[PDB]
């Protein structure tokens, strides 16, 4: 059983924001399960947006009830969330979730818990328009060497909205990598850096490429990082 | 709505210690109380439902307890894979509500950071600004002081800092202090230096370059 | 809504199990 959530990265204020969760294990009309949407705001608070059943019945959190609708699309096995009149306070990670429906004679009747969670999907809500990042090398030098190992990276500067995804050597490099969290610059745009430590002997034989992705502006960038000879 | 509070908000522990997390509710929730595990990298994961019940594949180190308004999660022989943040949720009333979360991090032995410095990329100087990065790699504890000095003067609001989460195996942090400047100011000065103070360093450690040569 | 009802139903079911 797999749960893949999807939707837009950025939504305009007063718009309606739609997410879809594709359910990959069993049918949504399984009727042993309800399906639900739960969200986490920046600031770590968990809010439970909605409850639904194969029969069509829905539960909505009162603070949203005036403007949310959840529904099943049985033919393709998806569960949909629409959220209208959306504001900045709807910026959050949106999780799709499964919930056992225990029947009357079940040992565990009336026990309601969220037993399976998707990975989440982030939605920023902003008047501001999309903007891709610029990528600059952080080249290794003698100034970025300590003993036998050298440090190198690339700077991902001036982008909106969050998030950016960074990899090294197309995924083949995953040892000692540190891609930091973003920071909100004075401009109102975000920037981060991604850095890896490698053995200094390996410069001049091993190529180091960093791969940046920014899906809200359809940006993919591969920046090659060359050694300096300080 | 039933209000929920966990204690402590954050704690840190050595591998092997017993760790207990308390969850108090504004009403009685009569044992309809669930526990979840949140780690960066994976999807949130349930471990207990209805105060005491473990789900398949959750290790028996985890154990739940409680009644009335007061419940408690316990990690018995805490392991590297257990360091994460834990949430309690009440299933008693119509609008279901979670706690605020307890972040459990590792205690570890002191580790001094290795310091690196990066001047601005030629590509970036063409664009008209200049960012210089100071990197502090793989240290513990989290507290570290990073001061920037340009031709011996301290920089005020010139720089921004960022800090990774604790490494899963290393149990350590890394930190970037990036100082951002107009191409103007950067062309002005000569000697750019990054000074670091941290426990497990006896003397402050400085890394510096001269603009150009 | 049905959720809150199961809260009471549990006790109904106990009343039943006794008999
Ligand atoms: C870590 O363990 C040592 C053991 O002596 C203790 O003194 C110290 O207070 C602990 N620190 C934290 C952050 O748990
Ligand atoms: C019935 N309940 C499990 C929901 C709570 C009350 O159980 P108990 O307090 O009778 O053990």
């Amino acid at each position: 059983v797999q749960l893949v959530e999807s939707g837009p990265g950025l939504v305009q204020p007063w718009g309606t924001l739609s997410l879809t969760c594709r359910v990959s294990g069993d049918s949504v009309s399984n009727d042993n399960y309800y399906w639900a949407w739960i969200r986490q705001t920046p600031g770590r608070e968990l809010q439970v947006i909605g409850t639904i059943y194969y029969s069509g019945t829905t539960y909505y959190n009162p603070s949203l009830r005036n403007r949310v609708t959840i529904s099943l699309d049985k033919s393709v096995n998806v569960v949909s969330l629409r959220l209208g009149s959306v504001s900045a306070a709807d910026t959050a990670q949106y999780y799709c979730v499964r919930m056992p429906s225990h029947g009357f004679w079940s040992t565990s009747f009336s026990y309601w818990y969220f037993d399976l969670w998707g990975r989440g999907h982030f939605v920023a809500v902003s008047w501001a328009s999309t903007k891709g990042p610029s990528v600059f090398p952080l080249a290794p030098s003698s100034k970025s060497t300590s003993g036998g190992t050298a440090a190198l990276g690339c700077l991902v500067k001036d982008y909106f909205p969050e998030p950016v995804t960074v990899s090294w050597n197309s995924g083949a490099l995953t040892s000692g990598v540190h891609t930091f969290p973003a920071v909100l610059q004075s401009s109102g745009l975000y920037s981060l850096s991604s850095v890896v430590t490698v053995p200094s002997s390996s410069l001049g034989t091993q190529t180091y490429i960093c791969n940046v992705d920014h899906k809200p502006s359809n940006t993919k960038v591969d920046k090659k990082v060359e050694p300096k000879s300080c | 709505d039933i209000q929920m509070t966990q204690s402590p908000s954050s704690l840190s522990a050595s591998v092997g210690d017993k760790v207990t997390i308390t969850c108090r509710a504004s009403q009685s929730v009569t044992k309809y109380l669930n526990w979840y595990q949140f780690k960066t990298g994976q999807a949130p994961r349930i471990l207990i439902y209805g105060t005491y019940t473990l789900l398949s594949g959750v290790s028996p180190r985890f154990s739940g307890a409680g009644s009335g308004s007061l419940y408690t999660l316990t990690i018995t022989n805490i392991q590297p894979e257990d360091f994460a943040t834990y949430y309690c949720q009440q299933a008693h009333s119509t609008p279901w509500t979670f706690g605020q979360g307890t972040h459990v991090a590792a205690n570890r032995t002191v580790a001094a950071p290795s310091v690196f410095i990066f001047p601005p990329s030629d590509e970036q100087l063409k664009s008209g600004t200049a960012s210089v990065v100071c990197l502090l790699n793989n240290f513990y504890p989290r507290e570290a002081k990073v001061q920037w000095k340009v031709d011996n003067a301290l920089q005020s609001g010139n720089s921004q800092e960022s800090v990774t989460e604790q490494d899963s195996k290393d149990s350590t942090y890394s930190l970037s202090s990036t100082l951002t400047l107009s191409k103007a100011d950067y062309e002005k000065h000569k000697v750019y230096a990054c000074e670091v103070t941290h426990q497990g360093l006896s003397s402050p450690v400085t890394k510096s370059f001269n603009r150009g040569g | 809504n049905w959720f809150d009802i199961t809260n009471w139903l549990w006790y109904i079911k106990l009343f039943i199990m006794i008999v």
